[PDB]
């Protein structure tokens, strides 16, 4: 019998269970719904969604990123939750491929329900999918090409990858300028992988083409009242000291005297201690002083008397970025000036961006930290531009870490599907049908890409399949007019890591979802 | 059979029924033509034209179109 | 409704009608390869078209003339 | 005012007296006149009224619009009553009477607010109306020839002028000729029941016909 | 079409409402002008009694809802 | 090609029409508050606060619009205020009219991507035309500055 | 937060300890007086400072709060206009002339184009025609006739022809002293086009 | 019976007016429900808008108590009047239960209610004070009983004295 | 603009409509459900069905006929 379909009920109120066919139906419906929702935002001609929050703040978000779409949706289907978590993990691992992996998983599960309706055990489907995944991964690895040795070829590959990443997003209007910006920003990292070193500042107003990458660095902090607003050949001292009513860390200490004169003497002693600390700081021979914490009025006045710029309340990210861009060392003690490296930059001045004033660093020494100013007409435009630029920077950093690249436009999917089919028509059993379904989903991915553009998807996919079977391993979708072209010539390139991660994550999620034959829900809280 | 509550929708339904009663065919063409006429009248109204002027112009153009239809008509046995 | 591009097809048909004097050139809905409705034998009663135009004009006139609604 | 355990009138009786109630009556009359204000002239527009049952009435006639309005204000009902009177005695001018009355009240409102005795205003209205009616009768144009063609033309022109404000104003000459022809065939009493009016759905206005 | 969570008045309606509110505020105090004017009694909801002829005091003590009436009171 | 691709969904068309209708409604709302003969608006929020203003950005941000297209138009007016300072009503009216035209364009059977590129081309041409029409001005010419300030203050 | 403004205006250097309080850190001023505004509050005015800073203050008075707020907004608009003159020092005629000129020139550009893009840019010009229509409206003028007259005069070569409200007609407006900076029309056009493109690249709505 | 992924989509944003109106009405009932629930169950076991916005308003540093009554209520009302005459700084007030619409158990077995509010929270919820206070005790007894818990706060002019900021200046 | 997805409301209380994609989805779901219900009673090895009436009579009927199964169901 069954737990729910028994004369005696074994559950508390509000708790139920779903057996084989019902659980499979619910999981498949959830997965197909998620895939259909996230798709149509895929490829160069994909559109954007509107995420209208129902909360008190009622945040409005217009986005093309699949991960952001799947994060901010009320999901009750557990399989849909699995797909959403897959997309989030994919976004964490690499910047792109969230929509691709979600759609691939949905198509795999659709083929799975078709095979189940064809009376095939799910374990056979899992085995066939494992074999197909192995074959496709081997083919993709064999198809990868590396250009890390050649500087100019690697730079061209970086530009092509940035263009391919930005083609789908809203930045495709100024793709060339934005790709130049992103490539320069990533190359300024000098091999480091911390994207936190690249700061994206969003300023309302101005055209989207007005966005630019600053040659130096921009800080959104303020300067003391009586301090210079412009210094040349600045020597920077980045600090993390208190400088705010600095108390002795002996928390059990107190002032216990018998006269107010002694209290005044102790207060003057405290002021003298602060003055001595400021003098020790000044002994380094500095022009600008940046402290992570706040700076109270007395040290600010002392700095102003010496004509030293004093930027206060620059957070951990701020001081880290300043250290990266200027080469200075973040300090907290000033008893050994000779052991502390001072940052240096050609010019510090206050610039006027929009209706706000920012501190500009020009001619920085190291420059291993970028500030990107984004200008737009709406807040939603700025947010979407920031997300797209983040995706491009993530993919570029991944390409820098691993220079292996594969061709986009469906070419990689077509070759993996061809390898899967070649494996499928070589072995007997229903595993052949499972692998055929795997290849069918892999081919359905560029089919959806072509659907999004309104082209004749069936004819284009048939031509691509014929070309890949013949031996043309670089044929793909030429999205400019709706034909098949050479992605090597057309410069449509993707990171090998992104495609491998998409394939493996989609296969993993499809396998784990297909293994479920019973969904048991506890009583909701 | 449509269960409408807007009065203009009821007017459109009555127009279609009138076309059916008088002719028996073209009950769908009248609705589309009226909708297009009112859609164009909307952008005319946005430009500051009295609706009576729009109606008079529509009547004049309808007379011209009817005369043209009579001109280009053909007879059958 | 036939899947063709509306504006392009209508513009081409209108241009053909202007160039060669033939008020029988219409929209090849069935994709028979010709635009001449006389050969395609697409025939409509003149009374039907006249009634369509007249009734549409009168209803549009009424709808334009109304400027006040007093629903309960 | 005191509770006065035993009260004069029935409990809940509402009484309004003085200048403010007269001003409110004038304002209500203006409100009524505004509801049919835009239906006057060849550029006039129709009004649509929906009853409780959902039936919609579209009309340019002032009397019909006022009838469909469910007025309950005692002073506002006078405008509806005079519109009905104008419809009954004449049949045209139902929009003009309400506008004229409301404009009279609006013009005399400032004098009422400053304490002018109403009897003076009433006497002035009576004198002005008598003079205006005498002037209309004096300067009205009439032709004492009884020529059939010119009398027919006069009837047709009056019909077109009375018709050039409705949705049939585009075909006003056609319907005016039809109406004059129909009226001329009435015998002596011109009874309205002698002119049948049948409404058939479908067809254009020009398809409407008069049967001899 | 606007989809604004609130009521909207445009054209003659709002102008007439503003003028009516201003005229009501005027008529409130029009009876206390000149030597032949007479005072008014203002009673709170707790029974406090105020007798005055000053217009500013009368307008301050009253509760006013319409923005134009508020404008006149602050004037 | 023949029949061509068949639009299976047709819901994106409804979304575009709804967005255009919202933007057009916003423009019609702030349409009478433009020019030296424009009038002001009274806005009463959830609290008792009352605002009488002619500024387009203030009018748009003072009333909750509850529609994503209207909210994006409000953000557009705010951005125009940040960059220029005035012309906040004009830019919103321009956007509303542009989407009005987009409705007729979409009904004709034009993909809402050729429309975007064509609008970019038109914007570039219009920027060139406006630059050609412009006239140099020096800060030492007090008369031009006074005229500009008076023109700005005329509508208020 | 007022310390920076006060120090810039007067020149006083802030003092945080009595040890450093010296005469060289004081800001000399001609006069510092507290003035009463006709029984409607008190204001303290420091007028006349040796070596004055680059700051000014505008005092706004009004009968009621609403007109004061509107006056502040209008003054801010005027200051923003002068700022727009400061950067990108270019001037154009107002009165709807730039919009009608854009409509005419973009209609010509559409006539020079082909395909569906020609229809799209023609629609763009027709949409740009709206602003002169709205300007003719709200002033009692007939919108259609006024817009047609504007278009005809601009086609005849009068680039400065615009709507005149003082004379209730069409005339040259440079003689009417109706001018605006270029970076008002240019900014509005660019931002509106970007917003329209962003809205057009949208096909679905999702509730969180 | 399929399509569990409804994805209502445009619906909520297209009918948001009615949804927000219902939300506002439900929240308006919600403040009243929260205010009344502080008395029932919490202490019972062991116009309404006027009451709501009177509790919401006024300074948190002034102790304000309210009384719930139905028509020895008269003696307690007299004692409350005497305390009001003795404590002008306090704002004694009373309100009927039927106006609040409290539970039937409170109406039937909790007629004498001594509810004390201090800054929006209940510092005292004396309910059914018949047993621990009496039926005919005077105002001084109630004052002593309330002051024993430290809840109540610790010359005469002719009639009145109160009436630009220029007070007086003889400076030439 | 859609009949129901417009700021103005054109329907009575309770009237509804479904456009192209929604109408196709509903029709296909209904047809597939009916076909899956009637099938598995097909062929020499088909199985029978039990029809329980929800009315007061509560008539019990065991049948293999497709028409009989489809008649005694309340389909929306
Ligand atoms: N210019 C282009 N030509 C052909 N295909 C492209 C182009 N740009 C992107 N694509 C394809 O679109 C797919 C989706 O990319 P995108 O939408 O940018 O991110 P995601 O992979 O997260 O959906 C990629 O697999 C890529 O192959
Ligand atoms: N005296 C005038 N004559 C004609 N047009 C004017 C005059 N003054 C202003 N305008 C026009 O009115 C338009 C609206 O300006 P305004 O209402 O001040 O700000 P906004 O552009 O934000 O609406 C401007 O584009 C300007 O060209
Ligand atoms: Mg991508
Ligand atoms: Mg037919
Ligand atoms: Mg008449
Ligand atoms: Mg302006």
């Amino acid at each position: 019998a069954s737990l729910s379909l028994a004369p005696v009920n074994i559950f508390k109120a509000g708790a139920d269970e779903e057996r084989a066919e019902t659980a499979r139906l619910t999981s498949f419906i959830g997965a197909i719904a998620i895939g259909d929702l996230v798709k149509s935002t895929l490829g160069p001609k994909g559109m954007d969604k509107i995420l209208l929050s129902s909360g008190r703040d009622a945040s409005l978000m217009v986005t093309n990123d699949g991960a952001t779409i799947l994060k901010n949706i009320g999901v009750d289907n557990p399989a849909a939750k699995v797909l959403v978590d897959m997309s989030r993990v994919q976004d964490d691992e690499v910047g792109d491929g969230t929509t691709s992996v979600t759609v691939l998983a949905a198509e795999l599960l659709r083929e799975a329900e078709s095979l189940i309706a064809k009376k095939i055990h799910p374990q056979t489907i899992i085995a066939g999918w494992r074999e197909a995944t192995k074959a496709a991964r081997e083919a993709l690895l064999s198809s990868a090409v590396d250009h890390g040795s050649d500087e100019v070829k690697f730079r061209q590959d970086l530009m092509n990858i940035a263009g391919t990443t930005l083609s789908s997003k809203l930045l495709t209007h100024h793709k060339d300028h934005f790709t130049k910006l992103a490539v320069e920003a990533v190359l300024r990292l000098k091999g480091s992988g911390n994207l936190e070193a690249i700061h994206i500042i969003k300023k309302l107003g101005g055209s989207l083409a007005d966005s630019y990458l600053d040659e130096g660095f921009l800080l959104d902090k303020k300067i003391g009242v009586n301090q210079p607003k412009r210094i040349e050949n600045a020597k920077i001292l980045i600090a993390n000291t208190g400088m705010d009513t600095d108390k002795i860390k002996i928390f059990g200490s107190r002032v216990r005297v018998d006269s107010t004169a002694k209290v005044a003497e102790i207060e003057h002693a405290e002021k003298e201690k602060m003055k001595e600390k400021v003098e020790r700081i000044l002994k380094h021979g500095i022009n600008c002083f940046i402290n992570r914490q706040l700076i109270y009025n007395y040290p600010e006045q002392l700095f102003g008397a010496a004509g030293v710029m004093a930027i206060e309340h620059a957070d951990f990210a701020g001081v880290e970025r300043l250290a990266l861009v200027t080469g200075g060392e973040i300090a907290s003690t000033f008893d050994h000036p000779e052991l502390v490296k001072l940052g240096s930059c050609k010019l510090i001045e206050e610039v006027m961006i929009g209706e706000d004033k920012l501190i500009h660093f020009s001619g920085v020494a190291l420059g291993e930290a970028c500030t990107i100013v984004l200008r737009g007409a709406t807040q939603q435009i700025l947010d979407e531009a920031e997300r797209s630029l983040h995706d491009a920077l993530c993919v570029l950093a991944q390409t820098v870490k691993d220079s292996r690249t594969v061709y986009g436009g469906g070419c990689s999917e077509m070759l993996m599907a061809h390898a899967v089919t070649q494996l499928a028509n070589r072995t007997p059993g229903k595993e052949a049908v499972a692998m055929e379904s795997y290849a069918k989903a892999l081919r359905m991915l560029p089919t959806i890409i072509a659907d999004n553009a309104g082209y004749d998807s069936a004819d284009l996919v048939a031509q691509l399949r014929a070309a890949h079977s013949e031996g043309n391993t670089t044929a793909g979708l030429d999205m400019r007019e709706g034909t098949i072209g050479d992605m090597a010539i057309l410069g449509i390139t993707e990171s090998f890591q992104v495609k491998r991660q998409v394939l493996l994550s989609a296969a993993e999620a499809a396998e784990v979802i297909l293994r479920v034959d019973n969904i048991i829900k506890a009583a909701p809280r | 059979m449509m269960d409408v509550d807007h009065q203009i929708a009821k007017l459109m339904v009555e127009l279609s029924k009138s076309q059916d009663d008088e002719i028996g065919d073209g009950t769908t063409g009248v609705v589309v033509l009226a909708g297009a006429l009112l859609e164009e009248a909307e952008q005319l109204l946005d430009r500051g034209i009295h609706p009576i002027r729009i109606a008079d112009g529509y009547e004049q153009a309808a007379r011209v179109a009817i005369e043209h239809l009579d001109k280009i008509s053909d007879s059958v046995l | 409704n036939s899947g063709m591009n509306p504006i392009q097809t209508m513009t081409e048909v209108r241009a053909r009608q202007v160039k060669e004097m033939n008020p029988a050139l219409g929209i090849d809905c069935l994709h028979k390869g010709t635009n001449d409705m006389k050969q395609q034998h697409v025939i409509e009663t003149l009374i039907g078209k006249k009634q369509q135009i007249s009734l549409a004009t009168q209803m549009v006139r009424m709808i334009l003339k109304i400027d006040d609604i007093r629903k309960p | 005012m005191m509770p006065t355990p035993v009260i004069l009138l029935k409990e809940g009786t509402d009484s309004s007296q003085g200048i403010p109630q007269l001003v409110s009556n004038i304002s209500a009359c203006q409100v009524i006149a505004e509801a049919v204000r835009t239906t006057l002239g060849p550029r006039g527009m129709d009004k649509l009224i929906v009853d409780g049952r959902g039936k919609a009435t579209i009309s340019n006639d002032g009397a019909t619009i006022l009838k469909l309005l469910d007025v309950v204000h005692p002073a506002a009902k006078t405008l509806v009553d005079i519109a009905k009177s104008q419809d009954a005695e004449v049949g045209d001018g139902t929009t003009s009477v309400t506008l004229l009355a409301a404009e009279f009240l609006k013009q005399v409102k400032p004098y009422v607010e400053e304490g002018l005795h109403p009897q003076i205003i009433i006497r002035a209205f009576r004198t002005a109306t008598q003079l205006a009616v005498n002037k209309i009768k004096e300067i009205a144009v009439t032709v004492k020839k009884a020529d059939k063609v010119e009398q027919r033309k006069l009837l047709e022109k009056c019909a077109m002028t009375a018709l050039s404000s409705k949705l049939i104003s585009q075909q006003k000459a056609f319907f005016a000729k039809m109406v004059v022809d129909a009226v001329m065939m009435l015998d002596d009493l011109l009874q309205l029941k002698m002119i049948g009016i049948k409404k058939v759905q479908g067809g254009a206005l020009e398809d409407s016909q008069l049967v001899a | 079409p606007l989809s604004v969570f609130g009521d909207r008045s445009t054209g003659e309606t709002i102008r007439s409402q503003n003028v009516m509110a201003a005229a009501s505020i005027a008529n409130i105090v029009k009876s206390s002008l000149g030597p032949v004017g007479l005072d008014k009694m203002l009673v709170d909801d707790i029974g406090d009694v105020t007798i005055t002829n000053d217009g500013a005091t009368i307008l301050k003590l009253l509760e006013v809802e319409h923005p134009a009436a508020k404008v006149l009171c602050e004037l | 090609r023949g029949k061509g691709a068949y639009q299976d969904r047709d819901k994106p068309a409804q979304i575009r029409f709804s967005n255009i209708s919202a933007a057009k409604a916003v423009a019609d709302a702030i349409r009478t508050s433009l020019g030296p003969k424009g009038m002001d608006k009274m806005i009463q929020d959830g609290k008792g606060d009352v605002t009488i203003t002619n500024d387009g950005a203030t009018i748009l941000k003072q009333m909750q619009v509850l529609h994503p297209a209207a909210r994006m138009l409000v953000e557009l007016s705010k951005a125009q205020d940040i960059e220029a300072g005035d012309g906040t009503t004009s830019v919103v009216i321009i956007a509303g009219s542009l989407l009005d035209s987009c409705t007729k364009l979409l009904q004709k059977g034009i993909h809402p991507t050729i429309i975007s590129e064509s609008f970019q081309k038109a914007l570039e041409k219009g920027i060139e035309i406006l630059t050609d029409m412009s006239r140099p001005v020096e800060l030492s010419d007090r008369e031009t500055l006074l005229n500009s300030a008076t023109t700005s203050l005329n509508s208020k | 937060e007022d310390i920076e403004f006060i120090c810039k205006t007067i020149g006083t250097k802030p003092v945080a300890h009595i040890d450093q309080f010296t005469a060289d850190m004081l800001g000399s001023a001609e006069l510092a007086e507290e003035v009463n505004l006709n029984g409607s509050g008190k204001l303290l005015k420091i007028t006349g400072c040796a070596s004055p800073g680059k700051t000014v203050t505008i005092v706004v008075r009004g009968s009621n709060k609403l007109v004061i707020e509107e006056a502040e907004r209008s003054i801010h608009d005027a200051l923003c206009v002068i700022r727009c003159l400061v950067k990108k020092r270019a001037l154009i005629a107002g009165g709807g002339a730039p919009e009608i000129e854009l409509a005419l020139r973009l209609t010509e550009y559409s006539r020079t184009l082909s395909g569906m893009e020609s229809y799209c840019v023609r629609a763009f010009a027709d949409a740009m025609e709206v602003i002169p229509s709205t300007l003719a409206e709200n002033a009692g003028l007939n919108p259609i006739s006024t817009v047609t007259e504007l278009r005809n005069r601009h086609a005849q070569g009068e680039k400065t022809a615009g709507i005149n409200v003082r004379k209730g007609g069409i005339s040259n407006i440079l003689e009417e002293l109706v001018v605006q900076p270029l970076l008002v029309s240019v900014s509005a056009l660019t931002l509106a086009t970007e917003t329209v493109r962003s809205i057009l690249k949208i096909d679905d709505v999702v509730n969180t | 019976l399929a399509g569990e992924g409804i994805s209502v989509n445009t619906g909520p944003k297209g009918v948001i007016n009615d949804w927000r109106r219902f939300k506002q009405l439900e929240t308006e009932q919600r403040e009243e429900q929260c205010r009344e629930m502080e008395r029932l169950i919490k202490k019972l076991s062991m116009s309404g808008e006027g009451f709501l916005d009177m509790i919401d308003k006024e300074q948190k540093s002034i102790v304000i108590m309210v009384h719930i009554y139905e028509d020895g209520t008269e003696a307690m009302n007299g004692c409350m009047i005497c305390l009001a005459a003795e404590y002008p700084a306090v704002k004694f007030c009373k309100v009927k239960s039927s106006v609040i619409g409290a539970s039937s158990q409170f109406t039937r077995n909790a007629l004498p209610a001594l509810l004390i509010y201090k800054g929006g929270e209940l510092i005292g919820n004396f309910v059914r004070v018949t047993d621990q206070l009496g039926d005919d005790f005077f105002a001084v007894d109630l004052e002593a009983f309330l002051q024993e818990f430290g809840l109540l706060p610790e010359v005469l002019t002719s009639v009145r004295n109160s009436a630009s900021e220029d007070s007086d200046l003889e400076i030439d």
